[PDB]
């Protein structure tokens, strides 16, 4: 699996690592999977319409497993960066 | 005043696991944001493919100490 291509991630406002959009993203002809534990933020098809370039919600942050960022309940200003 | 918000956002969740040979490599080097959750060095390959690599392993040391001196 030819999957270690770079990828957009969201920032911040809380100071943390950066983390992937879901645990999904396409590399080289692949749909791929970023690795079980990976910080990633789990956000509704709501949220998703309206993000920005600044935090305008609070974006639930997860831990990727098996495709799927499973929520742990954290809380975070979270924004993209073009 | 927080900085931090001006970090770029490009990061690599997977390495290239096997060393690739420096013919095979382009000049491109850039360093990821350092608040990555991985620390990672982004290569080219003659393809023009970008390719995630671990600062850790001994041979991207290697290939980035060698793109230093010309």
């Amino acid at each position: 699996a030819r999957c270690a291509c770079p990828a957009r991630h969201l920032n911040n406002t809380n100071g943390t690592v950066l983390k992937l959009l879901g645990c999904h993203a396409f590399c080289n002809g692949t749909l791929c999977t970023a690795p079980d534990g990976y910080p990633c933020y789990n956000l509704t098809a709501q949220q998703v319409r309206t993000l920005t370039t600044y935090p305008n919600t609070s974006c639930a942050v997860g831990v990727c497993m098996k495709g799927t960022c499973v929520k742990n309940g954290t809380m975070e200003q979270c924004f993209k960066t073009p | 005043q927080p900085v931090g918000i001006n970090t770029s956002t490009t990061c690599c969740y997977r390495f290239i696991n096997k060393k690739i040979p420096k013919q095979r490599l382009e000049s491109y080097r850039r360093t990821t944001s350092s608040h990555c959750p991985r620390e990672a060095v982004i290569f080219k390959t003659k393809l023009d493919k970008e390719i995630c690599a671990d600062p850790t392993q001994k041979w991207v040391q290697d290939f980035m100490k060698h793109l230093d001196k010309k």
